[PDB]
């Protein structure tokens, strides 16, 4: 589920 | 990387089913689902080109929630994935990026680590019987219109409401201790081509909430070689439970908002990242990992019979040998070698991650995973004008070619719509 912020 | 293409056929949405490689299927445990139209890519391998609605069940509904209930890192369309044409350009999209992935030599090592890493046949109650276990596979409708259950390691699908959902909201598959035993389980991808996010160069602003527009844009590439490294670590029961966190110290603003990371996102960008997690920890696991194996081979030399197939016992045990590159001895017992278990592990976790990926693909991308994002552009990345397996966006021979320029929302303005700006947003 990842991207994250 | 690739001498014969990954994808060998070209596929289009409209297609006619064919029962075998074009064919409605379902999912295991999302029974009275409608079948859904989904294509067979490679080996072990599936597209679906919808929307997700049926891995998750709480996820069914595509509308935008309540404007005051939306985060700011979130993005809603549910008519995104909806007609036919969007489906094809979303096969040929996916489709395009398993090509550039697999045109590297990293891409080829961790394709081929995924298509071998099979789930492992653990389903049995009865301990010395060899048995698959059923959420490994999909329900495939044949061309006389019966089911058959065929074995996968790998779907993806598309979005669910929240088209840039940055993390899990529940959970992954219920026995995600699949994940983490050792076994493996198949894996859904929920993916985009048709979207990317923008960052910053400077490294400064872009672990700044505060600052940056997103004038650069991350290669999709990168992004869906980011989920492949975790289905990769899942495959091989290695994830590393999201429980285990970083309690971010190291960049300001994480911290005075008490921010979270998990070891196994940290794992999966890898460079200066990985070296946060704590290397008593990272022992730790790597020991609990190595016992896993062991069971998995005891299991093996226990096993007498092997039931809901035709293969024989011998053809399976051989498999399992290779995936988890176990030694046998003259007696033809099964064992973990430290040395293979360490090259193994290694491979799964150091080689394979985001930070090396970019070094392949010569992109510009986040130098840290613990950034704060900027922005969200509407892509199109199957015209080979606008991007190509070799070149992602920064196409040869032309004006993109040089400093990132492709990649470069305001040079390749043509190539990008931004559909919504994240930075001074976040809760700061
Ligand atoms: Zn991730």
């Amino acid at each position: 589920x990842a991207x994250g912020x | 990387g690739s001498h014969m293409p990954f994808v060998n056929k070209q596929f289009n949405y409209k297609d006619p089913v064919n029962g075998v490689d074009i064919a409605y299927i379902k999912i295991p445990n999302a029974g009275q689902m409608q079948p859904v139209k989904a294509f067979k890519i490679h080996n072990k391998i599936w597209v679906i080109p919808e929307r997700d609605t049926f891995t998750n069940p709480e996820e069914g509904d595509l509308n935008p929630p309540p404007e005051a209930k939306q985060v700011p890192v979130s993005y809603y369309d549910s008519t995104y994935l909806s007609t036919d044409n969007e489906k094809d350009n979303y096969l040929k999209g996916v489709t395009k990026l398993f090509e550039r992935i697999y045109s590297t030599d990293l891409g080829r090592m961790l394709l081929t680590s995924i298509v071998r890493g099979i789930p492992f046949w653990g389903g049995s109650t009865i301990d010395t019987e060899l048995k698959v276990i059923d959420t490994n596979s999909i329900n495939v409708i044949q061309p006389d219109g019966s089911y058959r259950s065929e074995e996968l390691n790998l779907v993806i699908i598309g979005p669910s409401a929240d088209i840039i959902q940055f993390e899990c909201k529940s959970f992954g598959h219920e026995v995600l201790n699949l994940t983490r035993n050792g076994y493996g389980s198949t894996q859904y991808i929920r993916f985009s081509p048709d979207f990317t996010f923008g960052f910053e160069e400077s490294l400064e602003v872009d672990t700044n909430p505060l600052l940056g527009a997103g004038k650069f844009a991350t290669d999709p590439a990168v992004t869906l070689a980011h989920e492949l490294i975790h289905a990769g670590h899942r495959l091989y029961g290695i994830a590393i439970n999201p429980n285990r966190v970083f309690k971010v110290n190291t960049n300001a603003y994480y911290e005075m908002s008490g921010l979270e990371v998990s070891f196994e996102e940290l794992r999966t960008f890898g460079g200066h990242d990985a070296k946060f997690i704590d290397s008593l920890q990272e022992n730790e696991f790597r020991l609990y990992y190595y016992n896993k194996f062991k069971d998995i081979a005891s299991t093996l030399n226990k096993a007498k019979s092997i039931v809901g197939t035709t293969a024989s016992l011998q053809y399976m045990k051989n498999v399992f040998k290779e995936k988890y590159l176990l030694s046998e001895d003259t007696s033809g017992k099964f064992s973990v070698d430290k040395l293979k278990f360490d090259k193994l592990y290694k491979m799964l976790t150091e080689i394979y991650t985001e930070d090396n990926f970019v070094k392949f693909f010569k992109v510009l991308n986040r130098k840290t995973y613990l950034n704060f994002d900027k922005a969200v552009f509407k892509i199109n990345i199957v015209p080979k004008v606008n991007y190509t397996i070799y070149d992602g966006f920064n196409l040869r021979n032309t004006n993109l070619a040089a400093n990132f320029n492709g990649q470069n929302t305001e040079i390749n303005n043509m190539n990008f719509t931004k559909l919504k700006n994240f930075t001074g947003l976040f809760e700061f």
